[PDB]
RNA sequence: AUUUAUUGAAGACUAACUACUGCGAAAGCAUUUGCCAAGGACGUUUUCAUUAAUCAAGAACGAAAGUUAGGGGAUCGAAGAUGAUCAGAUACCGUCGUAGUCUUAACCAUAAACUAUGCCGACUAGGGAUCGGGUGGUGUUUUUUUAAUGACCCACUCGGCACCUUACGAGAAAUCAAAGUCUUUGGGUUCUGGGGGGAGUAUGGUCGCAAGGCUGAAACUUAAAGGAAUUGACGGAAGGG
RNA sequence: AAAAAAAAAAA
C-alpha cells in the first residue's frame, strides 16, 4: 500500500491474521466454566484440551478433545470465562 | 540461521525504501540496531521509531522519507584503526563529504567524523546514505 | 549545492515525486504534474490557482499513484474520509 | 565420436594392459 | 524554415522557454533537433567508431553501417546517439539528431572543499548495458580523466575535468560502454544528497502558463 | 476545503443507486482499492460511493484547471462509452477518441491523429491500455474508470464504478460534465439539476 | 553468502582454498614444479649455445604454402636435439 | 481473377461520400458522369469504377457500409443519437436495495426510499 | 537450452512414475509425459447404424458405445498428426481447443 | 493349427480411477486386509531451556545393469541362432530364444542419480485454484422433519506440490518471485571451476570376488573450443497454396 | 510408416 499505521490496525484484520504473525503474538484460545446437570461442582475447562475432562464428584464427562477446539457433552452448560 | 539480526534489518530497510514505503516492520530490536537508527535519525534519514515491548524480545516499527539510499552492513565486524577508518571510508562510500561509516568503540557508538574528532577506533559495523 | 561563497552552481536542481520525495530524473518519461483547481465563495473554478502534486514513473507503474494521491489530498484538506492511516 | 564408445574402447584397453602387465608381474 | 509540429517547439520558436533546465525541470519529451539546437548552439559533435554490419540472405550479405556518435557542450550537458543505415554519411545525420535528442545533464561536484567552479562529478555512480559496468569516481584536480580514448572524449564533451573510472566486462563493445557511462552521468543528478533533501514548492508547467500562444 | 454543496445530494444517489454503480464486481479484488463496503452475499461487493462522488469531483477540479479544453482526451472503445465521450466531447471542448485509438497517435507526431493532451481519460483501462501506455511514454496524466478489478498500474486519478454497466458508464460521464460546466460557470445554480438527460448519454444497441 | 566464508577467524581456510586454486592457475603451477628446469632443453635460461648438425626444409603450415629454412641443433649442456629458425632470406647459407 | 484494386476502391469511396444525391444504380449514366465528373485516362479503369460504385449504391439501397460517410448518413446518426426519452427510466417506476445497501445509506446518513430484496446463495 | 519449465511433462515433485507403453510402438516413456488422450467411439458407425436398427430385434436398444484410452509417445503421435509442433507463445498455451 | 467353450497350474504385474494430486532425505513408492514401529504438517495460555546452522575426516541408504550362492523360472529378452531388406547388414523389421527380468542371503556404491539451480535464515508485487490440518459462519444437504457428525459453500489462516500475469529488480540472453535485495559490491556456511584437447589417460595408492569405483598428473599440442539469441539456407519436419 | 550412401581443402 506504499502508507499505512502498522500500529494502531484493525481489529478486523488482527483476528483475521494468525496468533503470531501479528504486532504482538497472543493466544486465540480461551476457558471455560461448565456445568454438568446433576451434581453442580463448576468446573474450569480450557477450549483445547487435549483431553477427555470429567467432574470430580461424578466420573461423567465433560468434553472430549479434536485437533481443534474440543467438542463437549450435548447437555452442558458452559460460560466463557 | 538467523545471525545478523541487524543486517536482516538492514535490508529490510533498503528494499522499503525501494519500494517506495515509508513505513516498516523490524524484528527482534535490540541495542545495536536501536543505537544504529538513532544516529541514522539525529542525521536526519528516516524519521522517527517506535519499540514495541513485545515480552520476548522487541519489535520496531520505522516512519522513513526519501533520504536514503543504501543503509548496509559489514559482516564480519571488522576491527579499525585510525587510518584505516580513512581507506574503509574511501572504499564503501560515494563521495568525501557525506555519507557515514558506523563503528562501535568503547566509548559507544557512532559515526566515523565524531571519532575523528574523539580521536578513538574499534569495530565497525556498518555504513548508511 | 554552491562554491565556498555562496554562488549557486549545481544548474537544474530538479523536482521530487512528492510521495515518495524522490528525485524525478530528466528522462523519467513516465514522470507527470498535477495541478488541481481552487474553487471560491460560487464553488466556481479559478484560473491559476493549482495545487500542483508531483509523481514519478516508478509510483505510476506500482499502480500506487491513486492512493498516494488519494492521501495527499486528505491531507491538504480538498478530500475527506476516503483514505485511511489505518488499513 | 561418442563419449560412451570411447569410454567402453577405454575400459576394454584398460583390462587388457592391467592383464599383460598381471603377465609381467 | 523549421515549422514545429509541437506545443514545445511553438514555445521555444516564440521564446518563451530559454533553457533547457526549465525542459529537464519538467521532464518534457522532445522530439526536434531543431529545438536543441537553437537551445544549445554551442556544443561539438565527434563520431567514435563505424563498425559495419550484415544480414545474410538469398542473394549476398545486405550490409548496412551502425554508427556511434556523442554531442556536447563542456559545460555539463551530452548526448549520445547510435544509428544503423545503409549510407554513412546518413548515418551519422541521424545519430547527430538521435544525440541531440537524447541529451541530458550533469551534476558535477568537487572531490572535496568546495573552492570554485566544480571540477569533477559529486558521487560514485555506476552504470551497465548488457556485459559492461562502468564506474565513476571523483577525482581530485589535475588527476585528469582516467579513461579509455572514448570515454574521455564523452567527458570533455560533458566539461568534467578529472574522474577516475574502474570497469569491468567486454570493454571492447564501445556500444554498451558509451551507454553505461551514459547511464551513470544520468544517475548523477537520479542520485540525491543531503544539499538536495530541500523541499521546494512544484513549480507549474510553461505549457500551462503559455497554453495560449501554444498549439492554437 | 469545499463549500459542503458539494456533497453527494440524496438526487445524485438515487441515480447512482439505480444505475447499481455501486454493484461492482464479485469476490474477484485488486487491492490496490479500499474503496469497497461491506461485501455482500451472492460473492458481490460494494462500493463507498461517497468516496465515488469525491473522486469525481476532484477529477473535475483537475479538468477546469486546465486551461484548454481541447487539451482534455476522452477514449472508449466500449461501445457502452462511445456515445457519452461524444456527449462529453459535444458540452465540452474534450477532444473525443472512440473505436480504435491508433497506436502512435501521442508519439509520431506525424501522424494525423496525433494529440498533445495534458490529460486524458479511459472507461476501461484494461480495453483502452494502449493509450495509457503512450501516456506514460510521454509524461501525461490519467483518469480512469475502475471496477474493483481493473488494471490500477500507470493509472492516476481512479474512480470506483460499475463498469460492467452500460447505465452505470453513462451516468458516471453525465455527472463528471455537469460539475465540469458548474466549475466553469457555465451552469450557474450548483443546486440546478441539469435538465440534460442521461439517457441521452447512454448507449443503444439498434 | 557468496560460498567463501567471512567469519573473522577463517584466514585458514581462505589461505588453503588460495593454494588449491593458484595450482589450477598455469604460471604458478610450471613456476613451482620446475617444468623449465627438468625439461625445455635449455635450464631455464634465455639463449643457448648449440652445435649444428643439419639443415631442414621444414614445411609450412596451412593456409600457407612455404619452406622455412631451419636446423638440427645438438645443444651443449644438456646434449639434446632441437630445431631452430633461421629468419631471413638466405642465412641458411652462411650458417653451413 | 475478377477483383478490384485500391485505387479502384478509393476512388469509388470518395465519388460515393461526396456524391451520394447523385449517380444511381445505373452502370451507364454513372460511366457518363463520372467521365464528366474526374479526370481519368482510360476507358477501361472508368468501366471498373463505375461497376464497383454500382455495386456500392446496391450495398446502400440495402443498408449501411462500413467505411463509407456522406452528409445524409451522418444526419441520420445524429438524429438517432440525439433521440432521448421523455421518461428517463432511472425516474422512479415505483426503489429496491440489498440490506448491504441499506446499511450504506445509513452510515452516510441520507434520506432515501427502499424496497428492499433478500439475496441469497 | 531449456525449452520447457515442465520439461517434458507433469512431474514436479514425484521423482518417478511408474512408466506404461506406447501402443503404437511399444515403447515404455512414463505416465506423466505420456500423451493421453481417449477415445470414445460408437461402436459401429453412423452409416451402417440404420442398417443395424432396421435388421435388430429389441427396438431402439442403445447403439452401445467402445471406450478406450490411448497412451502415444511424443514420435509416434507427431507422425499420427496430432500435438505436432507449435511456435514457442503457443507452445506455452495449455488448454484443449 | 488358428478360433470358440469349460477347467486347472505357474510365475510376474497391480490397468482403467491415475491428475501441472499425495508421501518419503534421495533412490523411490499404487490391489485388499491385518501386525509392527516411525514421520510431517496442524492445534496447543504443555515442557526444556540456546541445546542451533553448515560441515572436513568418518558413517547409513543408494534406480537399472552387473557379480556370488540357493529357489523360481509365465512373459519380454543383451548374446546367439534365423527369415527378409539392402551394394553389403552378424543393424533397423520378423520368428525363436540362454543369461537376466522375480525372490531370499550377500557384494558393487555408479546415472542426463536433473529442478542440470547446495543448505539455514530474513525481506521484497499482484491473482486464483489445489492437498493436509485448524478457526468462524442462523450457509446447503443427509439422516431420526430435526439432532451431533459426515460431505459441500463462503471467509480466514499455517504448512506443502505447484501455477498464471508483469518486471520495480536481475541476467550474455533464453529466462527467473528467485537465478531479486551484488561496482550503492560483506547475513552464516560447505563443495566446486580457471581456455580447449591429451585425460578422468598413465603411474602409485586404497575399496571391491570381479567388473570397476574413489583419488589422480605429465609430456605434447592448439587459437580458438563453447553458451544464448538474430537473419538466412536446408530438412527423407508440419500447415496452407 | 520399401528405398534414397559419398562430394579434398582454401578462402
Amino acid at each position: 500500500v506504499l502508507v499505512q499505521d502498522l500500529l494502531h490496525p484493525t481489529a478486523a484484520s488482527e483476528a483475521r491474521k494468525h496468533k503470531l504473525k501479528t504486532l504482538v503474538q497472543g493466544p486465540r484460545s480461551y476457558f471455560l466454566d461448565v456445568k454438568c446437570p446433576g451434581c453442580l461442582n463448576i468446573t474450569t475447562v480450557f477450549s483445547h484440551a487435549q483431553t477427555a475432562v470429567t467432574c470430580e464428584s461424578c466420573s461423567t464427562i465433560l468434553c472430549t478433545p479434536t485437533g481443534g477446539k474440543a467438542k463437549l457433552s450435548e447437555g452442558t452448560s458452559f460460560r466463557r470465562k | 540461521t538467523r545471525s545478523s539480526v541487524l543486517a536482516d534489518a538492514l535490508n529490510a530497510i533498503n528494499n522499503a525504501e525501494k519500494t517506495g514505503k515509508r513505513q516498516v516492520l523490524i524484528r527482534p530490536s535490540s541495542k545495536v540496531i536501536i543505537k544504529f537508527l538513532q544516529v541514522m535519525q539525529k542525521h536526519g534519514y528516516i524519521g522517527e521509531f517506535e519499540y514495541i515491548d513485545d515480552h520476548r524480545s522487541g519489535k520496531i516499527v520505522v516512519q522513513l522519507n526519501g533520504r536514503l539510499n543504501k543503509c548496509g552492513v559489514i559482516s564480519p565486524r571488522f576491527n579499525v584503526k585510525i587510518g584505516d577508518i580513512e581507506k574503509w571510508t574511501a572504499n564503501l562510500l560515494p563521495a568525501r563529504q557525506f555519507g557515514y561509516v558506523i563503528l562501535t568503540t568503547s566509548a559507544g557508538i557512532m559515526d566515523h567524523e565524531e571519532a575523528r574528532r574523539k580521536h578513538v577506533s574499534g569495530k565497525i559495523l556498518g555504513f548508511v546514505y | 549545492m554552491e562554491n565556498d561563497k555562496g554562488q549557486l552552481v549545481e544548474l537544474y536542481v530538479p523536482r521530487k515525486c512528492s510521495a515518495t520525495n524522490r528525485i524525478i530524473k530528466a528522462d523519467d518519461h513516465a514522470s507527470v504534474q498535477i495541478n488541481v483547481a481552487k474553487v471560491d465563495e460560487e464553488g466556481r473554478a479559478i484560473p491559476g490557482e493549482y495545487v500542483t502534486y508531483a509523481l514519478s514513473g516508478y509510483v505510476r507503474s506500482r499502480g500506487e499513484s491513486d492512493d498516494s494521491l488519494n492521501r495527499l489530498a486528505q491531507n491538504d484538506g480538498l478530500l475527506k474520509n476516503v483514505w485511511s492511516y489505518s488499513r | 565420436m561418442r563419449a560412451k564408445w570411447r569410454k567402453k574402447r577405454t575400459r576394454r584397453l584398460k583390462r587388457k594392459r592391467r592383464k599383460v602387465r598381471a603377465r609381467s608381474k | 524554415g523549421w515549422v514545429p509540429v509541437t506545443k514545445l517547439g511553438r514555445l521555444v520558436k516564440a521564446g518563451k522557454i530559454t533553457t533547457i533546465e526549465e525542459i529537464f525541470l519538467h521532464s518534457l519529451p522532445v522530439k526536434e533537433f531543431q529545438i536543441i539546437d537553437t537551445l544549445l548552439p554551442g556544443l561539438q559533435d565527434e563520431v567514435m567508431n563505424i563498425k559495419p554490419v550484415q544480414k545474410q540472405t538469398r542473394a549476398g550479405q545486405r550490409t548496412r553501417f551502425k554508427a556511434v556518435v556523442v554531442v556536447g557542450d563542456s559545460n555539463g550537458h551530452v548526448g549520445l546517439g547510435i544509428k544503423t543505415a545503409k549510407e554513412v554519411a546518413g548515418a551519422i545525420r541521424a545519430g547527430i539528431i538521435i544525440a541531440k535528442l537524447s541529451v541530458i545533464p550533469i551534476r558535477r561536484g568537487y572531490w572535496g572543499t568546495n573552492l570554485g567552479q566544480p571540477h569533477s562529478l559529486a558521487t560514485k555512480t555506476t552504470g551497465k548495458c548488457g556485459s559492461v559496468t562502468v564506474r565513476l569516481i571523483p577525482a581530485p584536480r589535475g588527476s585528469g580523466i582516467v579513461a579509455s580514448p572514448a570515454v574521455k572524449k564523452l567527458l570533455q564533451l560533458a566539461g568534467v575535468e578529472d574522474v577516475y573510472t574502474q570497469s569491468n566486462g567486454k570493454t571492447r563493445t564501445l556500444e554498451n560502454t558509451l551507454k553505461a557511462a551514459f547511464v551513470a552521468i544520468g544517475n548523477t543528478y537520479g542520485f540525491l544528497t543531503p544539499n538536495l533533501w530541500a523541499e521546494q514548492p512544484l513549480p507549474v508547467s510553461p505549457l500551462d502558463i503559455y497554453s495560449d500562444e501554444a498549439s492554437a | 476545503s469545499l463549500p459542503a454543496t458539494f456533497d453527494l445530494t440524496p438526487e445524485d444517489a438515487q441515480l447512482l443507486l439505480a444505475a447499481n454503480t455501486h454493484l461492482g464486481a464479485r469476490n474477484v479484488q485488486v487491492h490496490q482499492e479500499p474503496y469497497v463496503f461491506n461485501a455482500r452475499p451472492d460473492g458481490v461487493h460494494v462500493i463507498n460511493v461517497g468516496k465515488t462522488w469525491e473522486k469525481l469531483v476532484l477529477a473535475a477540479r483537475i479538468i477546469a484547471a486546465i486551461p484548454n479544453p481541447e487539451d482534455v482526451v476522452a477514449i472508449s472503445s466500449r461501445t457502452f462509452g462511445q456515445r457519452a465521450v461524444l456527449k462529453f466531447a459535444a458540452h465540452t471542448g474534450a477532444t473525443p477518441i472512440a473505436g480504435r485509438f491508433t497506436p502512435g497517435s501521442f508519439t509520431n507526431y506525424i501522424t494525423r491523429s496525433f494529440k498533445e493532451p495534458r490529460l486524458v481519460i479511459v472507461t476501461d483501462p484494461r480495453s483502452d491500455a494502449q493509450a495509457i501506455k503512450e501516456a506514460s511514454y510521454v509524461n501525461i496524466p490519467v483518469i480512469a474508470l475502475t471496477d474493483l478489478d481493473s488494471p490500477s498500474e500507470f493509472v492516476d486519478v481512479a474512480i470506483p464504478c460499475n463498469n460492467r454497466g452500460k447505465h452505470s458508464i453513462g451516468l458516471i460521464w453525465y455527472l463528471l460534465a455537469r460539475e465540469v460546466l458548474r466549475l466553469r460557470g457555465a451552469l450557474v445554480d450548483r443546486t440546478q439539476p441539469w435538465s440534460i438527460m442521461p439517457d441521452l448519454y447512454f448507449y443503444r444497441d439498434p | 553468502g557468496k560460498g567463501k566464508p567471512r567469519g573473522l577467524n577463517s584466514a585458514r581456510k581462505l589461505r588453503v582454498h588460495r593454494r588449491n586454486n593458484r595450482w589450477a592457475e598455469n604460471n604458478y603451477k610450471k613456476r613451482l614444479l620446475g617444468t623449465a628446469f627438468k625439461s625445455s632443453p635449455f635450464g631455464g635460461s634465455s639463449h643457448a649455445k648449440g652445435i649444428v648438425l643439419e639443415k631442414l626444409g621444414i614445411e609450412s603450415k596451412q593456409p600457407n604454402s612455404a619452406i622455412r629454412k631451419c636446423v638440427r641443433v645438438q645443444l651443449i649442456k644438456n646434449g639434446k636435439k632441437v630445431t631452430a629458425f633461421v629468419p631471413n632470406d638466405g642465412c641458411l647459407n652462411f650458417v653451413d | 481473377g475478377r477483383v478490384r484494386t485500391k485505387t479502384v476502391k478509393r476512388a469509388s469511396k470518395a465519388l460515393i461520400e461526396r456524391y451520394y444525391p447523385k449517380l444511381t444504380l445505373d452502370f451507364q449514366t454513372n460511366k457518363r458522369l463520372c467521365d464528366e465528373i474526374a479526370t481519368i485516362q482510360s476507358k477501361r479503369l472508368r468501366n471498373k469504377i463505375a461497376g464497383y460504385t454500382t455495386h456500392l449504391m446496391k450495398r446502400i439501397q440495402k443498408g449501411p457500409v462500413r467505411g463509407i460517410s456522406f452528409k445524409l448518413q451522418e444526419e441520420e446518426r445524429e438524429r438517432k443519437d440525439q433521440y432521448v426519452p421523455e421518461v428517463s427510466a432511472l425516474d422512479l417506476s415505483r426503489l429496491n436495495v440489498d440490506n448491504q445497501t441499506s446499511d450504506l445509506v445509513k452510515s452516510l446518513g441520507l434520506k432515501l426510499p427502499l424496497s428492499v430484496i433478500n439475496v441469497s446463495a | 537450452p531449456k525449452k520447457r519449465a515442465s520439461n517434458g511433462r507433469n512431474k514436479k515433485g514425484r521423482g518417478h512414475v511408474k512408466p506404461v507403453r506406447c501402443v503404437n510402438c511399444s515403447k515404455s516413456i512414463p505416465k506423466d509425459k505420456a500423451i493421453k488422450r481417449m477415445a470414445i467411439r460408437n461402436i459401429v458407425e453412423a452409416a451402417a447404424v440404420r442398417d443395424l436398427s432396421e435388421a435388430s430385434v429389441y427396438p431402439e436398444y442403445a447403439l452401445p458405445k467402445t471406450y478406450n484410452k490411448l497412451h502415444y509417445c511424443v514420435s509416434c503421435a507427431i507422425h499420427a498428426r496430432i500435438v505436432r509442433v507449435r511456435s514457442r507463445e503457443d507452445r506455452k498455451n495449455r488448454a484443449p481447443p
